[PDB]
């Protein structure tokens, strides 16, 4: 932002011959050139070169002498080249960035295959085997063909690697699968420079380590500015990730190589090697002839002249190949050339009279169906272009190789894309048409190079022999460029505004400033700096700006004002600052050039037709240069008054022939113009992305008839037909014939559905065809459509639409995915209310799938909405479901809030107890009015009560003071306290523990889930804290558990949580505790507090609170008030819109809270960190510095050295900290303690700790409203529970007059929000989707015995109530008694059905229902009972340990497991020898996830913080999934498998493998110790125990701490004689009661819980007493206890005879291993 | 005097592209709809015809060729004078400059069954003082033919493309006027026994306050004025609850897409 610039003219800076540009004024010959004359044309020759004799006498490196990883890649080669033995010890032996300049042909692509196996060689195991998905390795060419070519000799050379080389392509969803399995992609620059413009989400361009760019001298030509882009985004990116990127670049030996290196950052002292052109491998003796001519006419009569005699001084000698330069330019000269031969009886010097290659060209000629190729190939000419067949042009190619064809006329294609070499070859002329320049024009330097590099077989012949062809005036510029003089500039400044716009667009350049440094990575910086007067700079005006820092910010000023004209970016002229922009996004993303975009914004409007589509296409800048000629306007008038669509435009206007060439390539009409049909080439190229863009455009402002116009122009474009065709034309396997014949037939196509085969060839009338027309008729793609609507308000709509695919799949036809567009349009299908992408994988082609959406509605209701779903591909198909509202019944408008009165603020006094007034009365001096207004109902009367209120109401104190009132009337009695989240159940664990237990000196206990230790909890504590699940696996034994029936108070939290996606557990435990308070005539009170509810009167309803109790406030009484703004930001790209947030967060701040406390919720951890940096840039680059920071600098370095994360040091030095869940909690407790105190000012924290954030904030913003699901692959919406917990951060009582947030989201959810943040929240039982395992321990505890209980059960929920209040949201038509007695009905039956099919329960009579085995370990584990059915149906009587992991870890239980990271993949490769293995992998799923976490734990593997907090969620469940398992294989009496999980328990415990020392239990023991403890062959604890205490201690080289913690834990460990006595075992009798009474005795008395620190539940030790046989492997019986001091046991059998039987008897651990103990009787 | 010195070679100009042209531009018209109001006594009923579906109506039209809909329809709740239009069915058509032609067969469809006939819309490319006698005998014989079109209760709202924009007038045929078109087989512009106290204007009103809708045929589209062959005053045909395709959309004139493509 230095001010006094200016404003230049970009068009006179760029050098307008691009390629053809001559920097060079003098031309210098080699030695022994000489010129000749002849009438109207020069030759100029240039002799052969003789190779530069070996001065630095290297002799040529042996393959053998490479490293050994490197010498497969030379397979059948003895020793390297000349050059790639200069260059191997740069290529292989280092990481330099290279620049290698070597004349074509000379080795190049071999230094690239030594750099590839140098990267390579990184990511090679010592298994031998190679990391293949732990990099990328990109190879960049100019051209197609080369592209291919080189992924076939790659692939070829880097199988025995097992490398998978490959091409990218042009599908954008389905394409990057295969990316994801290639590690070397071949592209051409502009195909790499839009992959990584679109950036975004799952993307492999972090796994790319080095970049070869092939040909790099097309720096110099138009296109040279994408290979400029990619460089600098290259080299800026390896500084913003400091992971490295080697450069490659090779390029032909031309001038400013020097320079060239200097942009590759090649070190020339290192990396850069310079071969002249006598490093050719063939020598070259180079012929120019330089025609004088100007008559056109007489020009190229000369020219045919020249190329006859030059061909005839190599007739019957060499074969000449001769470049032409369109494709019927190959058969005219060969036929030209072949006429004059005749004429002259020459034609015999081309194949000897009774040649066997004159046989073979007269036979193949026969065979061959091309026509030219017919006539000529038995003269020995030969024509090759891209439009001949595959056979042909291999025919051609093989023909040639093989000495018979004599004469080759050719276009570049064959000197890109084959190998092929001639001796002689001769260039006819170096004029090409180029469309896009709208004229004829030189050849580009690089095919002419090319082209001539074909001259010389390299090992049949010794010199070659190069004619090149032209205009005299361009013979300097030709002997320049093949005679290493034509020096490479850049071409940038004609792309400046594109290019910088791909650079805005993706958040590397936010302002002039870094434009400025990002230009300086430019090639065209370089040449400025070198070259100033070239590039338009005084030596004056560089003198005076040394680093040219004026005239790039001038530039970039330029640029920028540019795209800001254009509405691309917007532009603050004063601060330099750049906002991106919608437009500017899809310019770039889809390679549009910025004049094109500002046509389409100034065009494009919802009421256009196909009329105007076509002329805003036939508008765009890519055309500009299009001309209409006189010679064109009578083809072009016959098709302008034919074309389908009319155009407004007479055909003198170019508009108008772009529009008639796009309207002929769809109908596939053949022109006769040559300049027509290369025009129309270069037109429909580029239409499909354009209207690919059109039609984002369009599609995301909501615009129903135009969305559906184009995506229809873009299917025909790319499927060449228009919409009024068969579909069935777009199976190209069909023969055509029969698809005219059924157009002729002109009936509907649809009416070929309802037909079988017969019926299809009779009105086909072709017979055979009807069988097959049947197949391609229900493989075309097809959906079937309904809809469950599900009202939410009076005004708001979710829809249920069920997608049931109803077509046969067939990979040959439909791929591996195909994709459609969902799109929900009004009355009047004008407007789209709502759009997504839809993917139908071939994975579930036969599964239905479900998609939820919201819409809008209003009053009076519209009489339908529209529902289209449409191929993305497929012309014609598409199916519309109309959305009648003629039945919707809308819930009841929802009532008044409950009145907030003014009240006089209640003072702590009016608790009457200085005790209970301890609590509160230093913090404050009144409650609130919430607080205030419900104290006398909690406090003074027994009420339920209900209280709804916005989070930071104070709603805790408002139970509080319902447990003080229980306190009063109890002295013990039980509060149960239940919470939805376990962060915000343990902050509410230490405050209530501080306020009951240190103060009033009741008992506070948190419930842990280990149902032991939660009995005696609930049975000692006063006040127990809970989330559901552990309330509920308690409360389902109520008949049993009389501390459960004996609950005085039960407060239930957050109790709107019941509508989100853990409710029903809440729901449930509920409307349990209601009942249990109606059986046990002495009522439970209960208080539920909530957010803001609309609907607050059916809670209160369902918990039984009168009207008077139910406190039912809304937003609008926050006692802090609240300013919410919600900025609605209009990308629908996710990176780019986070890019436009970045601003507006730091502006939020200095407008909304400038001094005071921020906290930022971010969708990511990597945001986090983003956004706090980006905040201090922001910061530094304003007029306001460090402004966050409070605490002096040195005052927290104390802080700052304690934690690992140094970027995190080095932001919050600046006044910003972060939080994500990454962090070890010490580090999050620093930083929220920084935040805390005031030392810092703002936080950036991830959305996933919203719940157990324990700090508060003067100002909450919001940086959108989404995150990315890696388990579903694409973006999910916040669930609203979580805004509001977000919104409730916005909250500080004690210290701000008010709260503010700002909301920042997509614009597409800015309506939902201001109606569900300003308006209370509506909510929802989602009971009816979860009921299965609730019924299932209902039937087990026998609260439901028949089907007439469950429908009694249902009444007691809140799924009961909203159902008469909102029958539509459940699938109810009407709410009368009998549609609710039949829809519970139904319900109930559905769920016992699901049951009693996984054997869970039995159903008899069809009436009574009872527990069964399975269903009981189900009810008894808290375990889904899809669980213990896969456990049934998985387990065996030999399954292993292997067996074991697999099973548990595809338990239900692990579905939500978190998933994102990718080190899975990882782990996995060290799944090679992680000790048991199964089968297949994927990386995406959550169950194999917890498989290698488990594995991980097994082998004390440390992982990431995330990855560890994983692993502790995984073993939360471990244990009781494994005795499940072990229940199962008890009751099933198989004992192997059985004692198998019962060690398996053991290892889960103390993190240990099947087979370890059990020394491996103890404290500090290494690997070292247990070979020590195993020389002297101790092997045990026990052993540890007896060793003499000073012995052991010079044995165990420990610290003395150390030492003590080994003996606290051998003093822990299990210490246990056993004892077993026969009952009656004097008499034998078979059938009959075998008593096996064990005893148990502890040698010293349990000191406390289990020793097992890698666990991270807290366990009790517990066994397992088994008496089964193992010759017969039968578990005969089995006890479960656990063990004090002494126990007493007894086991039942039923004997099998009088044959004085033999068992083994087991007492064995879940916790400790070594202390099992086995005998005998 | 030149056969030779002077030689000119005709170039084809069809003309569905000029009115092709022309009607991709009657957006414009919609935001000027004007409804005449001479009628005075409100005796008649009143007719209030949705906007949107007006709207789109007039979008979907030819400047030259009518097109006519079928409208249905009901009184509100409480008052039973007012006609409330609150569906326009779209039948395969074909028209000229002076008339319309459907098929015998009304409108059929259990989405109709609650609603009643109120008559029928067409566009006009003139505005006229009178009701057309074409018009009079369409209505008439309609009436004949089926017995739910209440002489009393049914009308013709005309549409015509006035200048910039769009005039409604709403009339009803009298005892007289069905009597007369009923037998009328000359339909020139002045057929015998064609009278004016044959028809009467009726109220009519355009609201924002509901919205209507559309139905359309279920297998073909509703626009045959490029296959006038394929229709048949016989044709029969379903109906589905959809918006209708514009006139020159390439459903309407498939043989301009593949007879250009075959060239
Ligand atoms: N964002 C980004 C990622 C990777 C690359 S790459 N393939 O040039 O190193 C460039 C930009
Ligand atoms: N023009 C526009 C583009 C995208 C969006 S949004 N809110 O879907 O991303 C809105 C308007």
């Amino acid at each position: 932002a230095l001010a006094p610039r200016q404003v230049l003219d970009l068009e006179d800076l760029v050098f307008t011959q691009g390629s053809h540009f001559m920097a060079n004024k003098r031309c210098q010959l080699p030695d022994g050139s000489f010129r000749r004359q002849r009438k109207g044309y020069e030759e100029v020759h240039v002799p052969a070169l003789k190779p530069k004799p070996f001065g630095s006498e290297e002799q040529l490196l042996p393959v053998e002498k490479l490293p050994k990883y490197a010498q497969a890649g030379f397979e059948g080669f003895k020793t390297l080249n000349r050059i790639q033995s200069k260059l191997y010890r740069a290529a292989l032996e280092t990481d330099e960035n290279l620049l290698l300049c070597a004349p074509t042909g000379a080795g190049k692509t071999n230094v690239a295959l030594m750099c590839m196996l140098r990267e390579i060689g990184k990511h090679i195991n010592m298994d031998g085997t190679i990391n293949v998905d732990d990099f990328k390795i990109i190879y960049i060419a100019p051209m197609r063909s080369l592209v291919q070519e080189m992924v076939g000799s790659f692939g070829k050379r880097l199988a025995t690697y097992g490398i998978t080389v490959a091409e990218l392509t042009g599908d954008h969803q389905l394409c990057k699968e295969e990316i994801s399995a290639t590690q070397i992609i071949v592209c051409t620059p502009e195909k790499w420079d839009i992959i990584t413009r679109k950036g975004g989400e799952r993307t492999y361009t972090q796994l790319v380590r080095l970049i070869i760019l092939d040909e790099i001298h097309l720096l110099h030509d138009d296109r040279g500015p994408v290979l400029e882009a990619l460089v600098a985004r290259a080299i800026r990116n390896i500084e913003m990730t400091q992971e490295d990127v080697r450069l490659i670049g090779l390029s032909a030996t031309l001038p400013n190589y020097e320079d060239v290196a200097t942009f590759l950052r090649v070190d020339p002292a290192k990396g850069l090697f310079y071969f002249d052109n006598s490093f050719r491998p063939v020598p070259l003796e180079q012929t120019y002839v330089g025609i004088t001519e100007k008559k056109a006419i007489k020009r190229f009569q000369i020219m045919n002249e020249i190329v006859y005699e030059k061909i005839m001084e190599h007739a019957g000698k060499n074969q000449v190949l001769v470049f032409v330069h369109s494709r019927k330019e190959t058969g005219k000269t060969a036929r030209a050339i072949r006429d004059m031969c005749l004429e002259k009886d020459t034609l015999g010097l081309f194949l000897r009279e009774g040649s066997a290659s004159t046989e073979v060209l007269r036979t193949e000629a026969e065979q061959c169906k091309n026509l030219e190729l017919k006539d000529l190939l038995p003269y020995g000419f030969a024509i090759h272009h891209a439009g001949m067949t595959r056979v042909d042009r291999t025919l051609v190619e093989d023909l040639f190789a093989d000495k018979h064809i004599q004469v080759l006329v050719s276009t570049a294609t064959l000197a890109w894309g084959v190998n092929l070499p001639a001796h002689t070859v001769i260039i006819k002329g170096t004029q090409v048409y180029s469309p896009e320049k709208g004229r004829w024009t030189e050849l580009g330097a690089l095919d002419i190079l090319q082209m001539l590099g074909r001259a010389g077989r390299p090992q049949y012949d010794t010199k070659g022999e190069g004619i090149l062809i032209t205009s005299h005036g361009e013979l300097q510029y030709y002997l320049s460029l093949l005679n290493q003089q034509l020096p490479i500039e850049s071409q940038m400044v004609s792309k400046l505004p594109d290019m910088l716009n791909a650079e805005i667009v993706l958040g590397n350049v936010q302002n002039a400033k870094d434009a400025v440094n990002w230009l300086g990575y430019a090639y065209l910086y370089i040449r400025m700096l070198r070259s100033p007067t070239l590039y338009g700079i005084s030596h004056d005006d560089l003198k005076g700006d040394p680093l040219l820092d004026q005239r790039r910010l001038d530039l970039v000023h330029t640029a920028a004002l540019m795209l800001d004209k254009n509405n691309l970016v917007k532009y603050d002229k004063k601060t330099g600052n750049f906002q991106v922009t919608e437009l500017g996004r899809i310019a770039s993303h889809y390679y549009i050039t910025n004049d094109t975009v500002q046509t389409y914004n100034q065009l494009l409007k919802p009421t256009l037709s196909e009329i105007e589509l076509f002329r805003v296409f036939s508008l765009s800048s890519e055309f500009k240069n299009i001309t209409v000629r006189e010679e064109e306007k009578l083809e072009l008038q016959k098709l302008l008054e034919r074309v389908p669509i009319p155009v407004k435009e007479s055909i003198e206007e170019p508009s108008a022939k772009i529009n008639v060439l796009l309207q002929a390539f769809i109908s596939q009409l053949k022109l006769e113009g040559f300049a027509l049909m290369a025009d129309m080439v270069y037109v429909t190229q580029s239409a499909g992305r354009l209207m690919r863009a059109i039609f984002e455009i369009v599609l995301n402002r909501g615009w129903a008839q135009l969305t559906d116009k184009t995506l229809n122009l873009c299917k025909m474009i790319d499927k060449r037909m228009w919409q009024s065709m068969c579909p069935l034309r777009q199976f190209r396997k069909l023969p055509e014939e029969v698809v005219k014949k059924i157009e002729k037939k002109n009936f509907p196509f649809e009416r070929l559905y309802d037909l079988n085969h017969n019926e299809i060839g009779e009105l086909i009338r072709m017979p055979k065809m009807g069988k097959t027309i049947h197949k391609y008729v229900h493989l075309f793609p097809k959906l079937e459509l309904s809809v469950h609507l599900q009202p939410i308000t009076r005004s708001t709509l979710k829809v249920e639409l069920t997608i049931t695919p109803d077509f046969q799949w067939d990979e040959k036809v439909h791929g591996s995915s195909e994709a459609f567009w969902i799109l929900v349009e009004d009355v009047d299908s004008e407007v789209i209310l709502h759009h997504e992408y839809f993917l139908l994988k071939a994975k579930y082609a036969q599964d239905e799938h479900l998609i939820t959406f919201f819409v809008p509605v209003f009053e009076p209701l519209p009489p339908q909405y529209f529902i289209r779903v449409v191929s993305d591909r497929w012309l014609s198909c598409e199916t519309q479901l109309p959305v009648s509202f003629r039945h919707l019944i809308l819930p009841e408008k929802y009532p008044p809030p409950t009145e907030l009165l003014d009240l006089q603020p209640l003072p702590v006094s009016a608790l009457r107890n200085s005790a209970f007034e301890s609590l509160y009365q230093d913090k404050f001096p009144f409650f609130n009015p919430i607080q205030t207004q419900v104290f006398n109902t909690v406090y003074n009367s027994d009420d339920n009560v209900f209280v709804g209120a916005p989070t930071g109401s104070g709603k805790t104190i408002c139970a509080e003071f319902a447990i003080l009132r229980m306190l009063l009337q109890s002295s013990e009695g039980r509060c149960v306290y239940i919470t939805p989240m376990e962060a915000l159940a343990e902050q509410v664990y230490m405050d209530w523990y501080e306020k009951f237990q240190d103060r009033l000196n009741k008992k506070v206990v948190l419930l842990t889930g280990e149902t032991s230790t939660d009995l005696k909890l609930l049975g000692k504590g006063n006040i127990i804290i809970s989330t559901p699940e552990k309330w509920d696996i308690l409360s389902r034994r109520w008949k049993q558990r009389k501390n459960v029936q004996n609950i005085n108070l039960f407060v239930v939290d957050e109790v709107h949580l019941i509508g989100g996606e853990n409710g029903p557990v809440l729901e449930v435990i509920c409307s349990r505790m209601r009942y249990i308070s109606s059986q046990i005539e002495r009522p439970i009170r209960i208080v539920a507090l909530s957010s803001s509810l609309s609907n607050a009167k059916d809670v209160a309803h369902w918990l039984g609170c009168s009207a008077t109790s139910t406190f039912n406030f809304h937003p609008n009484v926050r006692p802090v008030p609240l300013e919410l703004h919600i900025q609605g930001f209009n990308i629908s790209h996710t990176q780019t819109r986070l890019l436009s947030m970045a601003k507006p967060v730091y502006h939020a701040i200095t407008k909304h809270s400038p001094k005071k406390p921020v906290i930022v919720f971010v969708p990511s951890r990597k945001q986090t960190r983003l956004t706090a940096i980006d905040i201090l840039t922001t910061c530094a680059a304003d007029i306001q510095r460090q402004r966050f920071l409070h605490c002096t600098e040195k005052d927290l370095i104390p802080y700052l050295e304690k934690l690992s994360d140094s970027t995190l040091k080095e932001t919050l030095l600046n006044g910003v900290g972060y939080l994500h869940e990454g962090l070890s909690p010490m580090e999050r407790r620093l930083v929220e303690q920084l935040f805390s105190s005031g030392a810092i000012q703002v936080v950036v924290a991830s959305r996933s700790l919203c719940w157990g954030m324990n700090v508060a904030a003067h100002l909450v913003i919001i940086m959108d409203t989404q995150y990315y699901n890696g388990k579903i692959h694409a973006y999910v919406d916040y669930p609203i529970y979580d805004v509001l917990q977000m919104v409730g951060h916005a909250n500080r009582p004690l210290q701000d007059d008010e709260g503010r947030c700002v909301i920042m989201c997509q614009g597409s959810k800015k309506d939902f929000f201001k109606k569900f943040l300003y308006e209370p929240l509506p909510v929802e039982s989602h009971l009816d989707h979860c009921m299965h395992d609730h019924f299932n321990a209902e039937i087990v505890t026998k609260t439901i015995e028949n089907k007439q209980d469950a429908v009694d059960y249902l009444t007691w929920t809140f799924l009961y109530r909203r159902m008469t209040q909102n029958p539509n949201y459940y699938n109810l038509q009407g709410i009368s008694h009998r549609h609710l007695s039949d829809h519970l009905s139904e319900l109930v039956e559905q769920t016992l059905s699901d049951l009693e099919q996984s054997k869970c329960i039995s159903i008899e009579d069809e009436m009574d229902v009872a527990p069964l085995n399975l269903g009981m370990i189900a009810a008894y584990y808290y375990i889904n009972y899809t669980t213990i059915e896969l456990f049934s149906m998985s387990l065996n009587a030999k399954t292993k340990v292997r067996g074991l992991i697999e099973i548990i870890s595809n338990a239900a239980e692990y579905e939500n497991i978190p998933i994102r990271h990718h080190e899975d993949n990882l782990l996995r490769q060290l799944a090679q020898k992680v000790p048991h293995k199964l089968n297949n992998p994927k990386f995406n799923d959550p169950h194999v996830k917890t498989n290698l976490l488990l594995q991980a734990h097994l082998s004390r593997m440390q992982l990431s913080a995330e990855l560890q907090s994983d692993t502790e969620e995984i073993l939360s469940k471990a244990i009781r999934l494994i005795q499940a398992c072990v229940d199962v294989l008890s009751s099933n009496g198989w004992l192997s498998p059985a004692l198998a999980a019962m060690e398996l328990a053991q290892m889960v415990t103390q993190a240990m493998w099947s087979k370890d020392s059990y020394l491996k239990q103890l404290p500090h023991f290494t690997s070292e110790h247990i070979k020590r403890c195993t020389d002297k062959g101790v092997e045990s604890v026990f052993d540890i125990m007896e060793m003499e205490d000073e012995e052991r201690n010079a044995l165990l080289q420990l610290t003395d701490s150390q030492i003590a913690d080994v003996a606290r834990f051998c003093n822990r460990y299990p210490n246990i004689e056993l004892s077993y006595e026969v009952v009656d075992k004097d008499s034998i009798r078979s059938g009959g009661p075998v008593v096996v009474l064990v005893q148990l005795e502890r040698e010293e008395e349990v000191t406390g819980p289990v020793i097992a620190p890698l666990f991270p539940q807290k366990r009790e030790e517990g066994w397992w007493v088994v008496i089964g046989d193992a010759k017969s492997n039968s578990l005969i019986s089995i006890k479960r206890l656990t063990l004090q001091q002494k126990a007493k046991v007894k086991l039942d059998f039923v004997a099998p005879a009088t044959g004085a039987h033999n068992y083994t008897l087991y007492f064995m651990s879940d916790a400790y291993m070594g202390c099992d103990q086995e005998y005998k009787f | 005097g030149p056969l030779g010195s002077m030689t000119q070679t005709f170039s084809s100009k069809t003309e569905w592209r000029v009115r092709a042209i022309s009607a991709a531009n009657l957006h414009l018209r919609t935001n000027h709809i004007y409804v005449s109001s001479d009628d005075i006594k409100e005796t008649g009923y009143t007719y209030i015809l949705p906007k949107n579906v007006l709207k789109k109506f007039i979008c979907i039209s030819d400047l030259r060729a009518q097109i006519a809909g079928y409208l249905y329809g009901v009184s509100p709740p409480d008052n039973p004078q007012v006609k409330e239009i609150r569906c326009i069915v779209m039948v395969p058509q074909w028209g000229t400059h002076q008339t319309v032609h459907l098929p015998g067969q009304l409108p059929q469809h259990e989405y109709l069954k609650e609603m009643e006939p109120l008559g029928w819309i067409h566009t006009q490319p003139n505005e006229s003082p009178q009701l057309s006698p074409q018009d009079v005998t369409t209505h008439a014989k309609i009436m004949a033919d089926n017995p739910s079109w209440d002489g009393e209760k049914t009308i013709i709202i005309t549409c015509s493309f006035t200048p910039g924009s769009c005039t409604l007038t709403a009339y009803k045929l009298t005892p007289s006027g069905y009597e007369w078109g009923r037998q009328n087989t000359d339909k020139g512009n002045n057929p015998k026994g064609y009278l004016p106290s044959h028809y009467e204007r009726v109220q009519m009103l355009l609201s924002d306050r509901f919205l209507g809708f559309f139905m359309v045929p279920a297998q073909s589209s509703w626009n045959y004025n490029f296959m006038g062959v394929r229709h048949d005053p016989n044709m029969k045909y379903e109906l589905q609850l959809a918006n209708p395709k514009e006139f020159y959309h390439e459903v309407h004139r498939p043989s301009h897409f593949l007879n250009f493509a075959l060239l």
